[PDB]
């Protein structure tokens, strides 16, 4: 059993209300079973598309969710992910800066 | 999940005989057993499905774009006759699963059938009476007793090897005082020149 | 290469009942399958190696074991009559084609008391016969035994013979609403052969019935597993 | 070139498993494969290759009876285990082949469980792998029977894999040399130390070159970080360095990429450029 690695940015550079793509990009995890979400202001958005799953030359796990987004100087976007190696669903905001 | 067909198969000594096993996996090998009743299974022939066939008076094919594959048999003898039955395995992983087999009856090709009606001598230690059909054509149909302290068997065949003869017979029999041999085979439709001797 | 034991059996219900089969044949899977007339067989148990058992398809009623890489017997704790049947062992490599055990006859029964072995008698040729073919039928009749698991073979001579015999493929029912059995076989030779009075003609049947450890309450001897015989001399 | 072609299994217990498989030509993928479906999506308007229709269609039939075929073995291997039918079971197969030059190749089919490593296909036969659970040896020698499935792979391996992709890769030609530029950017967070960092997104092919300069120094403390793909199939990428606060001032970020032509990317800290774009990203960190 691995546990998850997230990593949350932009298509795009970020520019407020101007019309971006946030991916969500989960890597280094087994068993493969795992439920992603993408979140603004702490609700879920609903049109978030998912690739395929695939693995890496060590067999594990990845996966790359990713949603439509117009940044903003206070709206908050995050990704959360459940999965069997971690307790407690993980929240990782999304920081333009990071 | 196995078929075969047909169910049952008479034919001629002589005669080609086709037997059919269909199937609805993959195939991985086919296995044939002969059965007479009450005996052994005998393993006749594997075919795993990339194997060449060897020939010989047996052989299987399978059918071209179609999961069924045949049993051959050549030159058909009257002791090939008994059950044949069909089994597969799908994979190297599953199990044998068997058909429910095919009757097949090789009959003796009678020359010059000499049908007739005997009676035999009685045994000093029994009270039975017994009647022997023989010499008959091997289309002839012995019915099974009317009357319930009478016996008649069904026909079979014996091969005499030294006189290269073979000959149909079946028996009667009944400790009923009212029982001839004249009569014993009445429920039969048995030829019109059968001989009683007088 | 595959072995069986017993060959054959007679059990009452409720009893208990071990069918044992055998191998030397460094082979990795053993199977138990069921056969019933007629036709097709159905997997019990089976087994990968030794101290491992698989549930095959109709596993109710049976259990079985895996002693050594050798030995797969089929235990039945509490034999039922819907356990009346053929067994057949099998054995394999990997893998490879599947080797079979030449089959125990099993007979569940309420009780004993209903096994008899057959009376015999041979029934010497027709005189008519005789003149109208220049052969000789000799008939032999096994009557009044249950269950119906006999093997009968003609002997000439003190040799076993093949040629000029058939036997009927399966017992008949002497009452067909209840019940014993009857089979009858011929032999058939030349007139000159049978016209010698010092020709011998002996038709063997072999009975499997009871074995020595069962109880027998009846008044008539116990009708164990025996051959019986009836025998004719030629005659000019 | 590698063409990999991605199967995962999971076995849950005796009544419920799930294949999902994936295939991939270098970092694009071309099919998808998802256990729902009766049949192999084409990711790409090339993924045919040039295999003829009634080809594709028995290509596709023959892994439609593997499928079911590996999903019922594996159910009946399972009880061949250690501790017997030791579910939830994770099987991932990774098949497929490097393409060099001109027409050499090399072909691979390799098979985890649970994540780790324990059959391959090689040559005419399956082999365990040094380390691989006891158990295993019964299953393999059984699987080492089928002389039919052993004459498939080799066939797969040997000779459908290198010939289907030399058409897969005339066909995706463009796709396959297509040139994506990159699109550079800056930020800093805390480490009394900050953290600088380039973000480069949107490059096709995956090779780039990222470094902190000062002037023409490569800044040595440079941490290249992953590649991360985005969605539209480019790449991207951070590059970031520790400074202490009042060093930014001079520091520059260049990218060099194919697609570039000849003209680097230099992105220099405080430059008007950078207030510029640092204008239309401000947020309230909260
Ligand atoms: C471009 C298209 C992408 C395809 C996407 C699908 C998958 C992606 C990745 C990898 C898949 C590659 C692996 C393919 C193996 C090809 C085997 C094909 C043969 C097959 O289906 N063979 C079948 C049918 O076979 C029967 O039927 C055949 C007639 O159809 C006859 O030829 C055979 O004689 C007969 O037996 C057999 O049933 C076979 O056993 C299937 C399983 C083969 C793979 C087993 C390897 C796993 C071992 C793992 C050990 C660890 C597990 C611990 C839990
Ligand atoms: C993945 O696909 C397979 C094959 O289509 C599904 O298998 C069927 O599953 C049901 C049980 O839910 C069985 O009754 C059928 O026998 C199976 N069909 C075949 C052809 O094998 C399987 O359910 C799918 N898995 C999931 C999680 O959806
Ligand atoms: C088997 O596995 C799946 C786990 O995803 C589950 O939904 C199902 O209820 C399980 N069934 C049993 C009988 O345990
Ligand atoms: C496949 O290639 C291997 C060598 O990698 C060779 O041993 C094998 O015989 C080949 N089989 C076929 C059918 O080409």
């Amino acid at each position: 059993q691995k546990t998850p690695q997230i990593q949350v940015y932009s298509r795009h550079p970020p520019e407020n209300g101007k019309p971006n793509i946030l991916n969500c990009y989960v890597t280094q995890f087994h068993p493969p079973h795992i439920e992603i979400q993408m979140l603004k202001n702490g609700k879920k958005i609903p049109k978030v598309e998912m690739s395929d799953m695939s693995f890496s030359k060590d067999w594990s796990f990845y996966i790359l969710a990713h949603t439509e987004f117009t940044p903003t100087e206070t709206d908050t976007y995050a990704c959360r992910v459940k999965h069997a190696s971690m307790a407690e669903p993980k929240t990782v905001y999304w920081d333009r800066d990071m | 999940q196995v078929e075969q067909s047909p169910a049952s198969l008479v034919l001629q000594e002589g005669e080609n005989a086709e037997l059919q096993c269909t199937y609805s996996t993959t195939l991985n090998s086919m296995q044939w057993f002969y059965q007479r009743p009450g005996g052994r299974l005998v393993s006749l022939l594997y075919s795993p499905s990339w194997a060449e066939q060897r020939g010989g008076r047996l052989t299987s094919s399978a059918a071209s774009n179609e999961s069924r594959s045949s049993l051959h048999i050549s030159s058909s003898q009257i002791t090939d006759s008994g059950t044949y039955l069909c089994a597969i395995a799908s994979s190297s992983f599953s199990k044998l699963v068997f058909g429910q087999g095919t009757s097949l009856s090789v009959v003796p090709n009678i020359q010059n059938p000499d049908p007739a009606v005997y009676q035999l001598r009685d045994s000093k230690s029994s009270d039975k009476s017994v009647c022997l059909f023989t010499d008959f054509d091997s289309q002839t149909n012995v019915s099974q007793s009317k009357d319930s302290d009478v016996y008649i068997t069904d026909k079979c065949v014996l091969d005499m090897r030294s006189m290269d003869f073979k000959s149909n017979s079946a028996v009667a029999w009944s400790n009923k005082s009212d029982f001839a041999c004249a009569n014993a085979f009445n429920n039969s439709i048995i030829p019109e020149d059968t001989f009683f001797p007088s | 290469a595959v072995t069986q034991s017993p060959r054959s059996k007679v059990a009452v219900t409720g009893g208990k009942v071990t069918l044992s089969c055998h191998q030397t044949n460094n082979h990795d899977y053993m199977y138990w399958y069921r056969q019933d007339t007629g036709h097709g067989l159905r997997l019990i148990h089976y087994s990968y190696v030794a101290d491992s058992t698989e549930k095959g398809d109709i596993p109710d009623g049976y259990k079985a074991s895996r002693p050594s890489q050798e030995n797969f017997s089929l235990i039945l704790e509490l034999a039922s009559l819907s356990q009346t049947a053929v067994y057949f062992c099998a054995s394999r490599l990997g893998g490879y084609e599947q080797y079979f055990g030449p089959g125990t006859r099993l007979t569940v029964l309420e009780d004993l008391k209903n096994v008899f072995p057959p009376e015999v008698a041979v029934f010497e040729p027709s005189e008519a016969e005789i003149s109208h073919t220049q052969k000789a039928t000799l008939v032999c009749l096994a009557t009044g035994f249950y269950p119906d698991h006999v093997e009968l073979s003609w002997w000439v001579n003190g040799k076993e013979v093949h040629s000029g015999v058939c036997t009927d493929p399966q017992p008949l029912k002497e009452q067909p609403a209840l019940s014993r059995y009857a089979l009858s076989s011929r032999l058939r030779v030349s007139a000159t052969f049978w016209q010698n009075p010092r020709n011998h003609f002996r038709c063997q049947v072999q009975f499997y019935g009871l074995s020595e450890n069962d109880e027998w309450t009846q008044d008539r001897a116990k009708p164990v597993t025996q051959i019986v015989s009836a025998e004719a001399w030629g005659r000019a | 070139y590698t063409f990999r072609c991605l199967q995962m299994s999971s076995f849950a217990n005796r009544s419920w498993s799930r294949t999902d498989s994936v295939v991939w030509l270098g970092d694009l993928q071309t099919h998808r494969w998802s256990n729902d479906s009766a049949t192999i999506s084409f990711t790409k308007p090339w993924s045919q290759g040039k295999l003829s229709n009634q080809q594709w269609e028995k290509l596709q039939h023959m892994f439609q009876v593997y499928r079911v075929s590996f999903t019922r073995d594996i159910q009946e291997l399972v009880k061949m285990m250690s501790p017997k039918e030791d579910y939830p079971i994770e099987i991932q197969l990774s098949a497929g082949c490097e393409m060099y030059p001109g027409n050499a190749s090399e072909s691979f089919l390799h098979v985890a469980f649970q994540g780790k490593y324990v059959v391959r296909f090689w040559g005419t036969s399956w082999q365990t792998v040094p380390g691989a659970p006891s158990w295993l040896d019964l299953p393999i020698k059984v699987l080492n029977a089928d002389q039919g499935t052993s004459a498939t792979v080799q066939m797969l391996l040997n000779d459908t894999c290198p010939l289907f992709v030399r058409g897969l890769l005339e066909a995706g030609k463009s796709d396959l040399e297509k040139q994506e530029k990159p699109v550079a950017w800056l930020s800093s967070v805390p480490s009394g130390h900050r953290q600088l960092v380039c973000h480069v997104s949107g490059f096709y092919p995956k090779p780039v070159w990222v470094m902190w300069m000062r002037g023409d120094q490569e800044q040595q403390g440079t941490h290249r970080g992953d590649f991360l793909p985005n969605a539209d199939e480019t790449w991207y990428l951070q590059a970031t360095l520790d400074v202490e606060a009042g060093e930014e001032a001079g520091l520059a970020c260049r990218v060099k990429h194919s697609s570039l032509g000849g003209q680097d990317i230099i992105l220099y800290w405080g430059s008007l450029h950078h207030i510029l774009d640092a204008q239309k990203m401000v947020w309230n960190h909260r």
